[PDB]
């Protein structure tokens, strides 16, 4: 009846038993256990008082490494003698060694191959090492094995960087000065990673595509399956990941050309030379690739489960998140998988006590994102056209907990204000805050750079099953989660990600003891969703929107500005992207006040404005979409092609201004800038329409 | 206690192979790395192959690359040590190193349980 | 208050009155005399009641003769003597002489040159006649001068052809085998064409793109152009159109090869050979094209008006009709802009004593229509983000009387049950009939091929505004007009389409003289758009869509079971869309359940089901559109690529199956047949799944 | 009534150039086409170039197409018919042929209005 009933039936104890339960064997997409977990899973949310649930199934293209031909990387003499073997597998963690189906290290989606030649450090194989190693360095990475560090970037983007140099293999680690946290001890006796841990994830560039085998539509049973040939986003060479217990071996030898600059070294006792081949002592021995993986088509299963709408049963607020792991999952995703089991279980006690949401609720424990968010992307593929017309919004929740220092959000604009009421509503979980709202703690530890007194919310980016929703369909989107203190430690990630090491116990020791914190994010989450769907007036605001789209039309533009003769010589002009944000300003402004003077009780005036609310946020989708990217169409807020994961709003014109003094024809490049900067400029003002007077 | 028992001792002439296995007893660790330490009459100690837990091997004798190779068994819990077209200068007494981190290093100080050693007479 | 009231309010003295006012002077579309009657329509509309009347304007690429420089058709002997010369205009109609502004006949967008060559008659330039030449007659019109005749098919896919087959020029005439009803005199003592009459219009491939030089986007002031050279769909060689009293002269001296057969013989005092070049006698003479025709920028202005819905404004019903014409369009497009005229006059009539409609009501005086739809198609590009949500139905009124026989309705299945009620309701104007409904009439006059006692309803193409609503955004439309004897007269269009002789004179004595059916036309079109934007619930039938694609489904698959050995081999099936099929059905009457059984007075479920009904349609859009035609993504009713304004519903798989024996590996043919199968089937899935339970 | 009057006769040698000016005065339809038949002293009556109100033309003497040219002006109701480098066998009576039809043919039956008729000469 109440959302405070709703917060305050949320409890620790139930996420602790949550999490233990499905943290104990593997769950790997694709596999018996996964099926298991999914039936699990929809007879308790069927216990629980759902209205319904079901079991949506695909049939998706998946990578598995042969169990009769393990992957390693060696490395070969003049005779090919083998000397030295890398590691087959990580040491269980203690507790676990009678457990089976634990699967090798391995980068999914790998083609097979036995390529061999010389090794090339590339740092962290992005496209300035790959610059600065090509038009400063004098050195060819074509026929050459190259070698890289985890971080900073996307597996995908090494990849495909890799191949474009021309490179036969990669080889990711993670290194020490990345995943090392100083003074923590490794995982058996604190939450560090020790040398035979290695990172998983796949290796796909699918830019949003789903299942590489269906581009476009669901992989249903009468699917018609391309080619894998011609297959999207399909890696063209071997990868295979390590631990630094095995590149500190690999590197050891590596002789020629010093390293560039102290940024490309790392923490290893190597000296990170980048020169083709070992030294001159080794310079006969090379290094051999043995991949052996394979891809298949293979069913996987999305439990969906549906609460009635009382009022507006066509309005669906979803509450999203995926089920499928690598090894155990402790926090990637079953931290977050139990803080979705917990709401539904008190979304269902109040269900039982008599109370129904004003709309209606989607509950998706997805699968197979591990593998390129294949399964909600494919579920969203086949009800696209039902999501399209009435998806009030949309609440990832992957793995919860990052680091005990703070909150962190990621939500569209429309979502700012609510997200600030809500915290205001909550407690501060944190030391030093007891007796406090999470809202003071939130913005004293994580303050705006831009503003004062309130708390810092980024952007939202890609990566995750919100993509599918957010930059393809248009639905507002946002995540909350505890993570670590954003400035002083400077390690991507946290050092067990997607590591056999993700534990349980890790989880109970050394992140969440008391899952006060995972309680915390639960009332987040649970709140969020529950005034979403619940609110009689959807609790969106647009004047957040205009302000975003403002700082968005000033920095692009200063971009654009760092060539100010180009600029004068093609005539090139931001005045209709500035014209575009100020009109969208007013009919924001004017729309609010329409909205702050109308009367709530004529329900069809009230369904009039819900209404606005939420197809502003459609209004920003591109039915054409991003060049070359057909399922990337968020005008605003699209990954960036060139430097993605660390690009800016407006992909199109960042896009066409990048790298843009390097093109042979300017003319072209500065008439494609203009192109977007048109585009983005009618979009916003067909977005500001939007919210005109009706009629 | 943990005791490596040796085995394969034999003074077979240039050119012979011969199996050193050497098994591993009562570890109560879960992960284990272990080497093969050659020590001549005349010379030093300097480590020759090393295997882990991981199934991760090295040899450091670059030389002997062919001639010597390494493979170790978790089921019987020991590991063989085959020797190829052995040659006078090969006769020395070898050891098994076995350490708590599953990591291969050629360092004799790192390896602190250390095996009974074996003569090989090659003639 | 009541529907009888506006259809009693309409008059055919109004009807009589505006089609004088807007056929005396040109209107030809970007020029002044344009302008000045976009200018008096939204003085009328205002001054008749409309809330708002507005003149949105683009800035849209036409093409305009130069007038210093007429075109003109030459044939040169040895030295270029120019022999004979093509006439530079038609007559002017008698009463019009004095009357200024009158283009000479022209094919707008053709590009400039002054090509030299032989003639070559390809009959109606469609894919079987050159095929007949090349296939079996072994002719090469490559470097030839290519004839044709007006009919069976668009004049764009006449040049298209023509330019795959090499050739340098295009000349199109009418023959009297086509445009000359027998025993009926020409247009100044009758209404059958002169020598001198020509047809003009576009020869356009656009595909649904509106403006050549912005694909995607509306063409406002801060617009992005490109080139020329890389604009959509232009004709590469000049083309240029004639009378028949020309085309006699040009192929009297024709010689060469026979005529393949006697459908390719007209009836003009001709030979019809087909050989390239004349006999011997003339063999050295050639024939020289002279086209100075060039294309500019200039300004469209399209009227909107706007009458706001008392319960439901954000619901758009658009009464849509465009304004431009060729030299006076005393049928084409003034019938219809003086029925909308008087629609709108009734309308505001009814609104200034009380009365306003449900829904909110938009119509629209549309421009640039013979130019490639490009006003309407323009104005939608840039409001597509309001319409997709917000447009109920579209009703298009181009020209009305087309022949003084019977209706005739091209409409949406979900409209069938309302043009029958409506339909019913209404009085029949033809003799007879005195005293009947106008259902009985049209029944009789024209029987459905395929049930008894219902009225023939065909489906709806392209080639009008509704293009751009339908096949794109996919709003339900529907036209009704009135036509010809189907089965006697076997003449395309009318005599004086597209021709100077299309004057006042010509509709008031030969068509209709005394507008009873420019009054039952403009009560049709009315009464259609007054159920629709003021019924309660949304008078769309869903079982009639149901009845209509079992039978398009079983059309395409006998279609496909013609090469049974090719879909044995490569396992090509239907039973995907069979299933979808029956699905949709058993949904469908599901739906009609419900609809049946639901409570009017509670508006927020009524407002739930209208959005199911209005969703449906939208339903079959494909957001990636057909294959190289992104702007045509409605999968049941698309235009097809080869046999277009003849082809079958299901485009993709259609197209894909089309000479498919012919295709160098047909192992990808039939996997493209099996995609667009798949793609088929899945569409109507999702379109049925639509109409589901609402959680 | 309608009159053709002709005018620009002469009697100019071989390789001379003559022009043949005519009006049509009281024409009271909207719409013609006339026609300059020539007829030899010793021959029949055939057709030599035709123009319509149309701004459309012909020579129907393909062998002599570039010694003859037709122009008009609406203007001045007039049409003039201009000779390159004349032979003797040009010498001949030129007739108007003026009819409502915007056609052109070579028929002398088809037109009705006749005019009076133009004696050339060349030496
Ligand atoms: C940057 C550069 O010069 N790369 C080239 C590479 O394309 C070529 O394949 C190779 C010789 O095979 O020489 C080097
Ligand atoms: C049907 C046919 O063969 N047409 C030919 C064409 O292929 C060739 O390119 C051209 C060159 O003169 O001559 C013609
Ligand atoms: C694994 O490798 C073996 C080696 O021959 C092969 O027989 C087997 O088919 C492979 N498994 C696959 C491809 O699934
Ligand atoms: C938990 O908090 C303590 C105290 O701030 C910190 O030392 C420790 O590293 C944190 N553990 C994490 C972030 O896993
Ligand atoms: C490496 O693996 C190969 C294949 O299993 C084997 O033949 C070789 O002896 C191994 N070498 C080492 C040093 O483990
Ligand atoms: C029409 O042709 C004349 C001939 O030279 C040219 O000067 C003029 O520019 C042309 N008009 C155009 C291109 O609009
Ligand atoms: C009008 O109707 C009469 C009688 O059927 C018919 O002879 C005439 O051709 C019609 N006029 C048209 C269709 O323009
Ligand atoms: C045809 O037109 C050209 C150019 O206007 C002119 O020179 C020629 O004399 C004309 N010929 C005829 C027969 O009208
Ligand atoms: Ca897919
Ligand atoms: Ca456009
Ligand atoms: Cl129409
Ligand atoms: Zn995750
Ligand atoms: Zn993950
Ligand atoms: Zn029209
Ligand atoms: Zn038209």
């Amino acid at each position: 009846h109440n959302m405070k009933a709703f917060l305050d039936e949320l409890k620790a104890e139930n996420i602790k038993k949550f999490l233990y339960n499905f943290t104990q064997i593997p769950h790997l997409a694709g596999t018996e256990q996964n099926f298991q977990l999914a039936k699990q899973i929809q007879s308790q949310w069927k216990e629980f008082g759902l209205d319904s649930v079901e079991l949506a199934h695909y049939d998706v293209l998946l990578s598995y490494p042969n169990k009769t031909h393990p992957n390693y990387i060696s490395i070969i003499n003049e005779d090919g003698n083998e000397i030295f073997n890398t590691s087959l597998f990580e040491p269980p963690p203690p507790g676990y060694e009678n457990v089976s189906d634990i699967v090798p290290p391995f980068s999914a989606f790998s083609p097979q191959g036995m390529p061999e030649g010389d090794l090339v450090y590339v740092n962290y194989a992005r496209t300035e090492d790959f610059f600065k190693l090509e038009r400063d360095m004098k050195i060819n990475c074509s026929g050459k094995i190259v070698i890289a560090r985890y971080g900073k970037v996307f597996r995908g983007n090494k990849v495909k960087n890799a191949q474009l140099a021309g490179a036969k293999g990669v080889i990711l680690y993670s290194d020490p000065a990345d995943y090392f946290a100083p003074g923590v001890k490794s995982y058996p006796d604190g939450w560090n990673l020790p040398g035979g841990g290695v990172q998983r994830g796949n290796i796909l560039n699918l830019n949003g595509a789903g299942d590489p085998l269906t581009p476009g539509y669901p992989a249903n049973e009468y699917a018609y399956r391309r080619g894998i040939a011609e297959a999207v986003g399909l890696p063209s060479i071997p990868v295979h990941p390590i631990g630094y217990y095995d590149a500190q071996k690999l590197l050891e030898k590596m002789g020629g050309s010093a390293p560039p600059d102290s940024s490309w070294r790392g923490s290893l006792k190597v000296p990170y030379n980048v020169g083709p081949g070992f030294t001159g002592n080794f310079s006969t021995q090379k290094v051999k690739m043995h991949i052996h993986s394979t891809n298949e088509v293979t069913r996987i299963y999305n439990v969906i489960g549906t609460l009635r709408g009382a009022v507006e049963p066509d309005r669906y607020v979803i509450l999203g998140g995926h089920r499928d792991s690598w090894v155990f999952g402790g926090i990637d995703p079953q931290s977050g998988a139990a803080v979705v089991h917990e709401i539904v279980r008190s979304f269902g006690t109040l269900k039982k006590e008599g109370w129904r949401p004003r709309r209606t609720i989607l509950f998706a424990s997805w699968d197979a994102e591990e593998f390129g968010l294949l399964g909600s992307t494919e579920w969203a593929e086949e009800n696209s056209r039902l999501l399209q017309e009435r998806g009030v919004a949309y609440i990832n929740a992957d793995s919860s907990i990052e680091g005990n220092y703070t909150l962190r959000v990621d939500c569209t604009p429309l979502m700012y204000s609510l997200v600030h009421n809500l915290t205001k509503e909550l407690k501060s979980p944190d030391e030093g805050f007891e007796g406090k709202s999470l809202y003071e703690s939130w913005t004293k530890k994580s303050p705006s750079p831009e503003f004062s007194g309130m708390p810092r919310i980024s952007k939202l980016g890609s990566g995750n099953d919100f993509e599918v929703f957010f930059q393809r369909l248009g639905i507002a989107s946002g995540r909350a989660r505890y993570t670590k203190n954003w400035e002083t430690n400077k390690f991507s990630g946290y050092p067990l990600y997607h590591s056999v090491y993700e534990t349980y116990e890790l989880v109970e020791k050394f992140y969440d003891p008391m899952f006060k914190y995972h309680l915390t994010v639960a009332q987040v989450r649970g709140g969020m969703v529950f005034e979403l769907a619940n609110s009689i007036v959807l609790p969106f605001d647009c004047r957040d929107y205009a302000v975003v789209l403002r700082k968005y039309a000033d920095k692009i533009y200063s971009i654009s500005m760092k060539h100010p003769q180009e600029m004068k010589t093609y005539s090139v002009s931001f005045d209709s992207l500035f014209s575009a944000v100020k009109n969208f300003t007013e009919i924001a402004s004017k729309f609010s006040e329409r909205l702050q003077d109308f009367d709530k009780s004529n329900p069809i005036v009230l369904r009039m404005m819900n209404d606005q609310l939420m197809f502003l946020e459609r209004a920003f989708i591109d039915p054409l979409g991003l060049p070359d990217r057909p399922f990337y169409r968020h005008v605003i807020y699209a990954p960036s092609s060139h430097n993605k994961y660390a690009g800016e709003s407006f992909p199109g014109i960042y896009d066409a201004l990048f790298d843009i003094e390097s093109k042979v024809d300017p003319s072209k490049a500065w008439g494609e800038v203009k192109r977007q900067i048109y585009v983005a400029a009618f979009t916003v003002q067909a977005a500001a329409e939007t919210l005109s007077e009706v009629a | 206690q943990v005791q490596l028992q040796e085995s394969g001792g034999g003074s077979v002439q240039a050119g012979g192979s011969l199996r050193l296995s050497c098994a591993r007893s009562g570890w109560p660790y879960s992960t284990y790395s272990m080497n093969w330490f050659r020590q001549a009459p005349g010379k030093e100690r300097e480590a020759v192959a090393g295997i882990s837990s991981t199934m991760s091997g090295i040899i450091f004798a670059e030389s002997k690359a062919g001639q010597f190779t390494i493979s170790q068994d978790n089921a019987k819990n020991t590991v063989y040590l085959q020797m190829n077209n052995l040659k006078p200068e090969d006769t020395a007494i070898y050891y098994c190193a076995a350490r708590r981190d599953y990591s291969l290093s050629s360092s004799s100080d790192d390896f602190d349980y250390w095996g009974q050693g074996t003569q090989v007479t090659v003639s």
